[PDB]
Parts: structure tokens; C-alpha cells; sequence
């Protein structure tokens, strides 16, 4: 499990 | 915000708690990773792993999902994708 | 402008070669997000085998579960690419 | 399998 968040 | 669920294959009682987890994840986060976050761990923990979310103000998705697990929806000018694949 | 960054994988260095090269033929072919995210996904189903899936964007945050070896996260110019198996 | 697109 993991996240991204775009700039 | 005013929900509105725009597409989903998913029973009429989930796709009534995630709206609600999806408000509660938006009350207590601002960052949308965080509130995506919030929403798959709560959906892993109260129907079994594996979900997946998205949530954003732009973007599009191409995804394949089990039946009956899934749903799109906006929160506000927020989308909030929730489906289960795995 | 797609000038690709990528931001973060777990995945073969190969892999994350050929996910570029997709998300740059399908930036090419079709102008709307979702078509780009299908596009990529479908050819990422064929090769390496179901089940892929594809967010493209401006503006979005994750939180996904994937297979080992195949997450990744990139930027073709100003948009952000994630692809992953699970399933 | 299915997309979504954001307004």
C-alpha cells in the first residue's frame, strides 16, 4: 500500500 | 460537500458509507492522497481487502473492478473513485 | 511537452521504460485522460498480463494496494501518470 | 473494466 499526491 | 454519485456497480447500502466515510475523510484531511487514504483503509478494514481510491478534481481513470465494487462519485467539485480489484 | 519524470516505482527498470513509451504513444493518439489511462491499461493487460489500472491527471492523490514489482508514478509534461497491477 | 472522467 501506498499514496501519490500531484504537485 | 453535495454528494453526487455519478456512476457505480455496488449495493445501495455501500455506496451510502462510502459517502459517509468519504465526508468523514474530508472533514479531517485537506490532501488528497490523505483523504484517499482515509477511505480505502476504513473499505479494507469494513469489507475486506483490496480497495483502491482516487480522489481529485482532474483526472481519468481506466480500471477493471469486481462486480459489485465500485463506485465514482463527487464531493463538491471532487471526484472520488472506490473500487475493489485483488 | 512530455518530457517524462519519473516520481516513483517499484518496478523493472525495462518496465518503467516501456510504461513511458505507452503513456507517449497514447498522449499522442488521444487528447482526454481517460482515453490515455485506457490505452496504457489495455496494453499493459496484454503484455504483462491482466489486471492493470491507470489513473492520468492534473490533480489527484492516490492510495492503491499493488503487486510486487509493478507500481509506478510518473509525469509525461504537466500530466501525472500512476499504473499498477492488482488483480 | 471502465473509465471515468472528470468534468
Amino acid at each position: 500500500s501506498r499514496g501519490t499526491q500531484t504537485e | 460537500r453535495k454528494a453526487v454519485i455519478k456512476n457505480a456497480d455496488m449495493s445501495e447500502d455501500m455506496q451510502q458509507d462510502a459517502v459517509d466515510c468519504a465526508t468523514q475523510a474530508m472533514e479531517k484531511y485537506n490532501i488528497e492522497k490523505d483523504i484517499a487514504a482515509y477511505i480505502k483503509k476504513e473499505f479494507d478494514k469494513k469489507y475486506n481487502p483490496t480497495w483502491h481510491c482516487i480522489v481529485g478534481r482532474n483526472f481519468g481513470s481506466y480500471v477493471t473492478h469486481e462486480t459489485k465494487h465500485f463506485i465514482y462519485f463527487y464531493l463538491g467539485q471532487v471526484a472520488i473513485l472506490l473500487f475493489k480489484s485483488g
